[PDB]
């Protein structure tokens, strides 16, 4: 596919989300929504297979009737009081239907089905657009109208997510699908903060991007997209593999890491409101994606596998393209905690 | 108390940029300075603490404990070098970087003077141990030790980090001086209830309480010699410092809540003791005797009495000199023999009379031999359970004579009898191991000199 | 959410003018010399990246990595001092506003108030 | 500017530097046949560059200095040992049929990134199109197992699928009697251990395989032996083919652009020969793979990137 | 609400219903799609002429544009579909449960 | 030993002092910020938790072909 | 002999300039907590002629 | 081929007095294994051990232990001339304590 | 030696070199003339100098 139109249609997909992020009426956002989805089905299509194809499909069908339930949501709120502007969201079906058009949008439960599949069936580079920058803006939109939250709704849900995440993960061996398990868990977690304090989600939010850039462009410096095929990285690249695992164990949320940073503000938030069972039961819950993460450490970086013969002609060429960004987002995702505070320049 | 805080983040670059042959001195000749300067806390005021800063802290039951990581740290470094002669330099100072790490988190954790930045450096010392476990053990058993560790750990110090946030907001303040002063009793409510447990599983399960002890076996079999080192002579100690500083704010509940810990440490305390008389391996007979060790320190804590204080920070102090010692020991034989079974290599005394007088040592002091300090601990917590309740003497004598019996019977299985007949290999000691061996047990007979420095801010 | 919306704010501004009657940041504060350890941090996972001499490889790259994180710590900084700024500013007015909801009440002595002895035994 | 989205963005493209002449050529025949030679006279008459047939060490000549490496650092086989002992239990023919697979792939990936950058026309002794002849003649001969076999043809259909057949497909053929007594006269005691029924399978593999597959996408130009020593003869009838049939003509300028992306980025080339398959003829125990690779690492050049190397004189490295 | 405000979302339902439910054939679903968009276009142009709305007219215009996108989107979609197995079954689209 | 590596004991007294200060105010000052917070979320009359209404700026006050607008 | 052994060398000076680094930085510290200086009411003593401070 | 690697043989130990009969066992070669030694025992033994354990003997009183001592003989003193009880069980004095003014 | 020419140069690339050290500088410079600038705007504001 021509650089041009590849670049035309990322192009595309940015500024739906940016109209979606800078937009006050309902219309607009929707219309950048589409323009989003629109633009996004070619890319995750880039190369050509019947895997892409399926993958496309279930991506388009999914957004599709989230788009559906998104606007009717929206005709309900205008039939009820004659406003446009995206605000408290006057009716209560209107916003639960808005709710659950947004989580679905979103992947979380019981609307995730679709994700691990659909980050399967694509490439590392859709993959990681997928997990990245897909989720922006869905969460502005939530976070817009956080005053009419069910909390109820909201907190299942996330909840919901965080234990589908957690269970989902043990059972998986491509590593795809791993980290589409482990977003729908990021996910969860993002949105359970959501009625009490939208600065931590957004704290959460840039967190999990770092972190899952940093993982996607390591997994493709190291062209695997399975476990046995990550075991072989430590015999030609074992900073890499160095990096991939301390990278993992920021992930897991184990301290002085910067992925403890998140779940801990988050905690600390929902411990100002009363909110004490679920803040335990959520990190009981991320033990699991924690346990999987080692599980992959172990498999990469702290035992040696087995390898081939033909591995040695590769030990004589290096890469060809070196992917920017990605000192600073391994740095950023390990050693940040101590600047903790700086989140206070985010509200 | 930056100034030793800023000359372990100095070992770090001077190990990343020494020449191949030299990482093992300039990492021990630094690390016993560092030691040396350390030394310094020891002169504590008699009211109140060494108020550094705004962050770090010190009184005389953290200086004990600091003296004791610092010290050990030369200790681990030259039990290191020997298993890890074939390893590229890389690696090598990849280890070195670990054990520095893992001390300067120990510094940290010590003296930090609010629970929050505590909690953040006492979860901090996990990720350089599981590394360390995990990528330098022997066997195909550090795996699943390491998940053990790790999730043993976590499953408890959770909840210490959601009762802590919780604790911050109700009373404004995690600042373990204001947190003292401010104190308030906690009313016997469900609600109460479950924040003791919240606030004291996480030492529980660092101890290990008999119970939840299931990784401290695995763990310390499992892992290389630095490793057992640093997890049974510092890292068990961590719950009795957080038991000790949090007990504080959780009375009068603990009155009535540790009734059933109690129970489990002191039952346990025979139980655990009864293994050691049945273990076919070294290694796991150490684990076990550590194990029961600090279910005598939990007693101590629980019943929460100056005298049991005293006690409790001497039996700390005595068990991680003596652990490591014995560790070591074992490992000379296993590098010697490349097993780890006790009663496959017999008859040592013949062979290693020096090394036979130094295991004689260390068992001596591990069944708490009058007057070590080992033996002040442990009767001082006795002293203290008898006043407690008077039918506490029956199972601490049992456990004293089980100890005694186990004590003596690994030494008498290793040391005595008659040599085995095909194990040629047994060549002379070296004078690195005999000087490690001289490290960890003169420390101990000075110590007991002079005791007060090891019997905590109750004396 | 509580700071989204307040009044007279200019939307994409990032350092109002108010911010400018707060005393700066030092040049050698502490939260400056980690942003800066940050970038040097960064540099040499780069010089690992691409399989050059860590220490040694790139000292013009190293040195505009360092910059470059200091440089955007700086406003981070000011930023991040100017939102606890007002933080502060706004909880006193309120207080200050507000006397019902927040009154000074009487000071006893510890030797009036009978708190209950728990005996430890 | 290194070739890349940009490049083509702005100017570049290949179907401007595409003249006719290029006609990506391979020689093909069985042992001791004139190949070589006939390669050589084709590249230096039509003035194509020609690519001497990929060995062992073929990948050490691209990399570093053009000097060999050991036999335990690169390649791990040997080709004496499989003349000597084809049926050793250590593995040594099919990890040697697997290293001279990589070797070709590697090799061909080279050939077209000098074809699609200069449009110079090349000329190969061989390709991976055909060096699943010996591996048939291996299996058939029991020198290597079905699993073998098995992992060829998987990574051969996951490699060979990207890249684009050559114009012409030439092959001199040459009895089995008589390159039977060019071995004779050669004088290499290994050669001189190669059974008959070997050469034949080659031959059997070549004429009722390789050739039949390659008519339908390929101009393929037989000859026989006496017609291999005129070569300008067989130049000449090479100037006169009409390259209609494969996919060549089929190229536009975004699948050249792909496929320039892919030839160049070498380790996207090696990318599937890895695969994690366990054949015991293949699979290096971690401990022995730490020890070569720090062996490897510790050769004169190769710590660092090509130009980082400061004990092999390169200068200005703290300012690079 | 007039019961005619009652119909057309008692409209929207069903399609969504019929959506949400799959036979065998991905045309089917498309329909389902395009009636939802059409319900949607119903229900907007109505409330827009009750409350007379002049401004928000050209809305449901704006609707109906985006409607023919998903559309055109799922069409191709569908072609590429039958391309790989000769029939538009979404039982083939299966592969990645594994 | 005292002269040449400690100082006296004043010095520790009052860096205590100081100390205690610091962290009663801090803590007295996180109990009022909660409250403070609880208050104006609950109202809605401080400058916090100010969330958007219709900009009265939008309106037009012109004559609407229809005299009761 | 000295440019060699320097090289050679210099990284046994790294852990003594930390501790004095440590001890300016403790000093440091330690002069921003003056706010009850010679103001307790168990140690508030009369300045002597020539003396400023307490204790620095 | 019967097995299932392409794996090294496990190595025998080296004995380090083979090479270096007083070795020390510190490293393999002997200049930096004397050294190492020598830099040990010295640090270990001589300056953190005896002069380490010298200055913790004579560690300044900030324990407040003779002063404590001195302040009570003092005080004995004092409350044995003028017929006290010598110590009183009210740490506080009483008429600085104001109780409830009834329980009933 | 190295067969290929080592695209890397085996001189500096002086343009990139002369341009990543420019931005260096004058980050540099513009970091510590807006320190004074702010410094001498916080003083004149709140009347300490
Ligand atoms: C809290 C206090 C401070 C601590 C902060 C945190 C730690 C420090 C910052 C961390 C980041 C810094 C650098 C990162 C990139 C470096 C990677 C690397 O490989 O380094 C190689 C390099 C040596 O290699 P080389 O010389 O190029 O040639 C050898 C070949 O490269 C040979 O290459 P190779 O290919 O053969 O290497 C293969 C090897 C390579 O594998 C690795 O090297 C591992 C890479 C580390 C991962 C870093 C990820 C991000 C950092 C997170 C740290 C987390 C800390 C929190 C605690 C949790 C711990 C995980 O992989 C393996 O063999 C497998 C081993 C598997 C073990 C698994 C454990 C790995 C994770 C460990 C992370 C812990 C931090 C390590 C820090 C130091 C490491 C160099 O190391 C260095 O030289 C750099 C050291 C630091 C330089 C400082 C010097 C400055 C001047 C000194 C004087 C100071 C001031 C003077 C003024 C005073 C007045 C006089
Ligand atoms: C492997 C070892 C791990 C460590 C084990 C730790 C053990 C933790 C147990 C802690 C003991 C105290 C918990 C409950 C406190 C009271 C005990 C109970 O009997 O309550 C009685 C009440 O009667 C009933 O028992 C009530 C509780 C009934 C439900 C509890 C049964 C749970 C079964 C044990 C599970 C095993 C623990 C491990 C779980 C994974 C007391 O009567 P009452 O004076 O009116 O209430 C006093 C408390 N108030 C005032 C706050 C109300
Ligand atoms: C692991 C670290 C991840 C960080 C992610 C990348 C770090 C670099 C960030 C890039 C900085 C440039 C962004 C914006 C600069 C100019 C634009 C300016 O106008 O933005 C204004 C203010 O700038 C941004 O809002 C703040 C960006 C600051 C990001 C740093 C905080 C990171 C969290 C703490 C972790 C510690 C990291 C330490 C440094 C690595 C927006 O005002 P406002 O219209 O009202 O916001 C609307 C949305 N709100 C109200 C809901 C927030
Ligand atoms: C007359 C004496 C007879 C008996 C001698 C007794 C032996 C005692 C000596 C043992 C010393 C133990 C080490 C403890 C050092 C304490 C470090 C720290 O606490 O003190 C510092 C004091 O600084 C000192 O100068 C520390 C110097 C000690 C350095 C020890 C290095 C010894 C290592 C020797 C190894 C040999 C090297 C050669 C290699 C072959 C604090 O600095 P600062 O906060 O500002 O000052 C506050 C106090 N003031 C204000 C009153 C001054
Ligand atoms: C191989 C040959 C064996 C046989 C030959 C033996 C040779 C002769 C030995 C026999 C003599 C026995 C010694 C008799 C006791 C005399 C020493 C005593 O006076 O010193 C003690 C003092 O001992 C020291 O306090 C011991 C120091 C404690 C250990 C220091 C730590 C070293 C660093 C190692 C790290 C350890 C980490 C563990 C946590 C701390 C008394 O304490 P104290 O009455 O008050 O001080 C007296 C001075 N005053 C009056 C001014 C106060
Ligand atoms: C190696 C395994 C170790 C396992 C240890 C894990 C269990 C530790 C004990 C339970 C910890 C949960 C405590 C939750 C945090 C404490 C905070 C707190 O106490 O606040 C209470 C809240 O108390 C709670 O809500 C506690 C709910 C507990 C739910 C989590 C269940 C976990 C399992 C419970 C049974 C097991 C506990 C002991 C098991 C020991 C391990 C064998 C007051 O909040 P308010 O709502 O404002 O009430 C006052 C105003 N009305
Ligand atoms: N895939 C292969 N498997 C086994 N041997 C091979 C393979 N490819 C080439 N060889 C060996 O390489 C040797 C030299 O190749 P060849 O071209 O036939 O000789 P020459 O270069 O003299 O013409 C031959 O003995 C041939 O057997």
């Amino acid at each position: 596919m021509n650089p041009i139109i590849y670049t035309t249609l990322i192009m595309t997909v940015m500024s739906g989300t940016m109209l979606v992020m800078i937009s006050s009426h309902w219309l607009l956002i929707w219309i950048g929504f589409e323009m989003n989805l629109l633009a996004m089905i070619p890319v995750l299509m880039k190369n050509f297979n019947p895997r892409a194809t399926e993958a496309a499909t279930k991506y388009f069908l999914t957004q599709a009737t989230a788009s559906m339930m998104l606007m009717m949501a929206i005709i309900i709120n205008l039939l009820y009081s004659g406003q446009w502007t995206i605000t408290k969201m006057f009716n209560p079906v209107a916003m639960t239907m808005m709710t659950m058009a947004l989580a679905m949008k979103l992947g979380l439960s019981p609307f995730h089905f679709w994700v691990p599949e659909v980050t399967q069936g694509i490439s590392l580079q859709a993959g990681l657009l997928l997990l990245t920058w897909q989720k922006l803006a869905p969460l502005s939109v939530l976070c817009q109208i956080s005053q009419s939250i069910n909390p109820n709704l909201m907190l299942t849900m996330a909840m919901l997510s965080i234990l589908i995440g957690g269970w989902g993960g043990l059972n998986q061996t491509q590593l795809r699908k791993i980290m589409a398990y482990s977003s729908i868990a990021h996910m969860g977690w993002m949105t359970a903060v959501l009625p009490y304090n939208t600065t931590m989600t957004i704290l959460n939010l840039l967190i999990y991007i770092t972190m899952t850039l940093a993982m996607f462009m390591l997994l493709i410096h190291s062209s695997a997209t399975t476990t046995l095929s990550l075991s072989h990285t430590w015999n030609k690249m074992p900073v890499i593999t160095s990096l991939m695992m301390v990278t993992l164990l920021s992930m897991g949320g184990l301290p002085p890491l910067s992925g403890f940073m998140p779940k801990w503000m988050i905690i600390q938030e929902m411990t100002k409101n009363e909110s004490i069972i679920m803040p335990t039961l959520m990190a009981m819950t991320a033990l699991l994606n924690l346990y999987f993460y080692m599980r992959l450490a172990y498999s990469s970086s702290l035992t040696m596998f087995p390898s081939t013969n033909n591995m040695k002609m590769k030990w004589q060429f290096e890469h060809t393209k070196q992917m920017k960004l990605l000192p600073t987002m391994i740095v950023l995702s390990t050693l940040v905690l101590p600047m903790t505070p700086a989140l206070s320049s985010l509200n | 108390m930056l100034k030793i805080i800023i000359p372990t983040t100095m070992l770090l670059p001077m190990t990343w940029m020494s020449k191949h042959n030299m990482i093992w001195i300039n990492a021990t000749v630094h690390s016993l300075l560092i030691s040396l300067i350390s030394l310094s806390l020891l002169n504590q005021l008699g009211e109140n603490s060494l108020n550094f800063s705004l962050t770090f802290f010190s009184d005389s039951l953290s200086a004990p404990l600091l003296v004791l990581t610092t010290w050990l740290l030369p200790l681990m470094l030259m039990a290191s070098q020997s298993h890890l002669s074939k390893e590229t330099t890389t690696r090598k100072k990849l280890y070195i970087t670990m054990l520095i790490l893992l001390q300067l988190f120990l510094i940290m954790t010590f003296t930090a003077t609010e629970l929050i930045l505590f909690y953040i450096l006492f979860e901090a010392t996990l990720v350089p141990t599981l590394i360390i476990i995990t990528r330098w053990g022997n066997q195909t058993e550090r795996l699943n030790a390491g998940l053990y560790f790790l999730f043993y750990t976590l499953a408890g110090s959770l909840p210490l980090l959601v009762a802590l946030v919780y604790i911050q907001n109700t009373t404004g303040s995690l600042n373990f001086l204001i947190i003292h002063y401010w104190s308030h009793p906690l009313s016997n409510s469900w609600s109460n209830i479950f924040m003791w447990l919240a606030c004291i599983m996480a030492f529980m399960v660092k101890m290990p309480l008999y119970g939840l002890h299931l990784w401290l076996p695995k763990a310390h079999v499992e892992a290389p010699i630095a490793g057992s080192m640093v997890l049974a002579a510092v890292l068990l100690k961590l719950g009795g410092y957080g038991m000790m500083r949090i007990t504080t704010i959780l009375n009068p509940l603990t009155n009535y809540m540790a009734y059933p810990f109690l129970m489990l440490s002191m039952w346990g305390m025979i139980m655990t003791s009864s293994i050691c008389l049945r273990q076919t391996d070294l290694k796991s007979l150490i684990a076990y005797s550590s194990v029961s060790h600090m279910a005598l320190v939990i007693v101590a804590i629980m019943i929460q009495t100056p005298w049991s204080f005293m006690g409790a920070t001497a039996l700390m102090i005595a068990h991680g000199l003596t652990s490591s010692m014995l560790f070591c020991l074992a490992n000379t034989n296993y590098e010697r023999v490349h097993s780890r079974t006790m009663i496959l290599a017999r008859g040592l005394q013949t062979l290693l009379p020096l090394m036979a007088t130094w295991w004689l040592v260390a068992s001596l002091t591990n069944l708490a031999l009058p007057p070590s300090i080992n033996l002040i601990g442990e009767l001082f917590i006795i002293t203290a359970s008898f006043s407690w309740s008077n039918i506490t003497i029956i199972l601490m004598g049992m456990n004293m004579m089980i100890t005694a019996l186990y004590s003596l019977y690994m030494l008498i299985t290793t040391q005595r009898g008659k040599y085995t007949h095909h194990i040629n290999n047994i060549k002379p000691s070296f004078t690195r191991e005999n000087a490690l061996m001289a490290l960890h047990i003169l420390p101990l007979l000075l110590l007991t000199l002079n005791p007060k420095m090891i019997l905590g801010p109750l004396y | 959410t509580m700071m989204s919306g307040r009044p007279g704010r200019v939307p994409l501004q990032f350092l109002p003018n108010e911010a400018r009657s707060l005393p700066p940041p030092k040049l050698t504060d502490p939260r400056l010399v980690y942003m800066g350890f940050l970038g040097y941090c960064s540099g040499l996972i780069d010089n690992a990246i691409r399989r050059r001499p860590v220490v040694s490889a790139g000292l013009h790259r190293q040195l505009l990595y360092v910059t470059s994180f200091v440089f955007f710590g700086y406003y981070l900084l000011k930023r991040q001092d100017y939102m606890y700024a007002l933080r502060d500013h706004d909880m006193f007015a309120y207080v200050k506003s507000h006397p019902e909801d927040f009154p000074e009440k009487d000071k006893k002595t510890y030797g009036e108030i009978l708190e209950e002895f728990h005996p430890v035994r | 500017l290194q070739y890349g989205p940009l490049a083509f963005v702005l100017g570049e493209r290949t179907t401007r530097k595409l003249t006719e002449t290029s006609k990506v050529i391979t020689v093909d025949g069985n042992i001791c046949s004139g190949k070589g030679r006939l390669a050589r006279e084709i590249a230096e008459k039509l003035g194509l560059r020609h690519f001497p047939e990929a060995g062992i060490h073929y990948a050490d000549s691209t990399t570093g200095d053009g000097k060999p490496l050991d036999v335990q650092l690169s390649g791990n086989c040997s080709l004496e040992k499989f003349y000597d002992d084809p049926k050793s239990n250590d593995g040594n023919s099919y990890r040697l049929q697997s290293w001279l697979y990589a070797s070709r792939l590697l090799q061909y990936a080279d050939a077209l990134e000098h074809l699609l950058s200069t449009g110079q026309g090349v000329v190969l002794e061989r390709s991976i199109y055909s060096d699943f002849v010996f591996l048939e003649a291996m299996y058939r001969q029991g020198f290597i197992r079905k699993q073998c076999v098995e992992h060829y043809n998987e990574v051969k259909k996951v490699t060979a699928c990207e890249y684009l057949p050559p114009h012409v497909v030439v092959y001199v053929d040459v009895p089995v009697p008589e390159i039977q007594s060019r071995i004779q006269k050669k004088g290499n005691p290994h050669e001189m251990k190669i059974t008959a029924a070997y050469l034949q399978d080659i031959e059997n593999a070549y004429k009722k395989t390789f050739l039949p597959e390659m008519s339908e996408k390929c101009e393929v130009l037989q000859y026989s032996a006496r017609e291999a020593e005129d070569a300008e003869k067989v130049v000449e009838d090479i100037e006169y083919l009409k390259c209609d049939k494969g996919p060549w003509p089929d190229q536009d300028d975004r699948t050249f652009h792909r496929l320039r992306m892919l030839v160049q980025n070498k380790l996207e080339v090696l990318n599937y020969t890895t695969i994690p398959v366990y054949l015991p003829e293949i699979t290096i125990g971690a401990h022995q793979s730490d020890r070569v690779f720090q062996k490897f690492t510790e050769l004169p050049g190769r710590k660092y990137s090509p130009g980082y190397n400061e004990d092999v004189g390169d200068k200005w490295i703290w300012l690079k | 609400m007039p019961l005619v405000y009652m119909n057309i979302i008692m409209a929207f339902a069903i399609a969504l219903a019929g959506l949400l439910m799959y036979r065998s054939h991905l045309m089917s679903s498309l329909l389902c799609l395009e009636g939802m968009m059409l319900s949607l276009f119903i229900m907007s142009t109505l409330i827009i002429l009750n409350t007379h709305f002049t401004l928000a007219n050209m809305m449901p215009i704006i609707l109906l544009v985006f409607a023919a996108c998903e559309a055109a989107l799922g069409l191709s979609l569908l072609v590429m579909v039958s391309n790989t197995y000769g029939t538009d079954y979404v039982q083939n689209l299966n592969l990645l449960q594994c | 030993i005292a002269r040449t590596f400690y100082d006296g004991p004043e010095k520790n007294y009052e860096k205590t002092m100081a100390i205690l200060q610091i962290e009663a105010e801090k803590a007295e000052l996180r109990l009022k910020e909660l409250e403070v917070r609880r208050l104006m979320r609950a109202r809605g009359d401080g400058p916090w938790y100010q969330y958007p209404t219709i900009d009265k700026a939008l309106i037009d006050h012109s004559p609407k072909t229809t005299p009761d607008n | 002999n000295v440019l060699q052994i320097v090289r050679d060398h210099w990284v046994h000076i790294l852990v003594p300039v930390g501790f004095v680094f440590g001890c300016y930085l403790d000093r440091r510290s330690d002069e921003k907590l003056t706010a009850f200086r010679n103001k307790s009411l168990l140690f508030k003593r009369e300045l002597r002629p020539n003396e400023e401070v307490t204790w620095k | 081929p019967t097995i299932r690697l392409q794996e090294d043989p496990d190595p025998e130990d080296e004995n380090l007095y083979e090479k270096n009969p007083d070795s020390h066992g510190y490293d393999k070669d002997p200049i930096v294994d004397l050294w190492n030694m020598r830099v040990v025992f010295f640090f270990g033994f001589s300056i953190v051990l005896v002069l380490g354990s010298t200055f913790v003997a004579y560690l300044p009183d900030y324990r407040m232990q003779e002063w404590a001592r001195r302040e009570a003989e003092r005080l004995v003193k004092y409350r044995e001339a003028n017929g006290l009880p010598l110590m009183e069980s009210n740490c506080f004095d009483p008429n600085k304590i104001q109780l409830p003014e009834d329980e009933d | 030696k190295f067969y290929i020419r080592e695209p890397p140069h085996g001189s500096p690339d002086w343009l990139k070199v002369g341009l990543t050290l420019g931005t260096s500088v004058f980050l540099w410079i513009y970091l510590i003339k807006q320190h004074k600038e702010d410094v001498l705007e916080y003083k004149r504001r709140n009347g300490l100098e």
